[PDB]
């Protein structure tokens, strides 16, 4: 299927 | 880019999946899809194809996300 996923990261 | 989901809390939760038929988006977690790997090749939302799905749980999860922002 078609998906959208947002990743939030901190370095 | 319209979110229409069974929780009736249609803001972006960071992981959405697009219905193959109506092209509206759902929260994957409301449909029990915990990660991309759990998403099937073919996918229809509950409006386009009624399924057994825990609507109260979906609302609970999304309402909780909103309540702790
Ligand atoms: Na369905
Ligand atoms: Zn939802
Ligand atoms: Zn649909």
């Amino acid at each position: 299927a078609r998906t959208k996923q947002t990743a939030r990261k901190s370095t | 880019g319209i979110i229409t989901c069974i929780c009736d809390l249609n803001d972006d939760d960071g992981f959405t999946i697009q219905c193959d038929h109506c092209n509206r988006w759902q929260h994957a977690i409301c449909y029990g899809i915990k990660d991309i790997g759990m998403a099937p090749d073919d996918y229809l939302c509950n409006s386009c194809d009624p399924r057994e799905v825990d609507i109260n749980l979906a609302r609970k999860i999304q309402q909780e996300r909103i309540n702790v922002k």
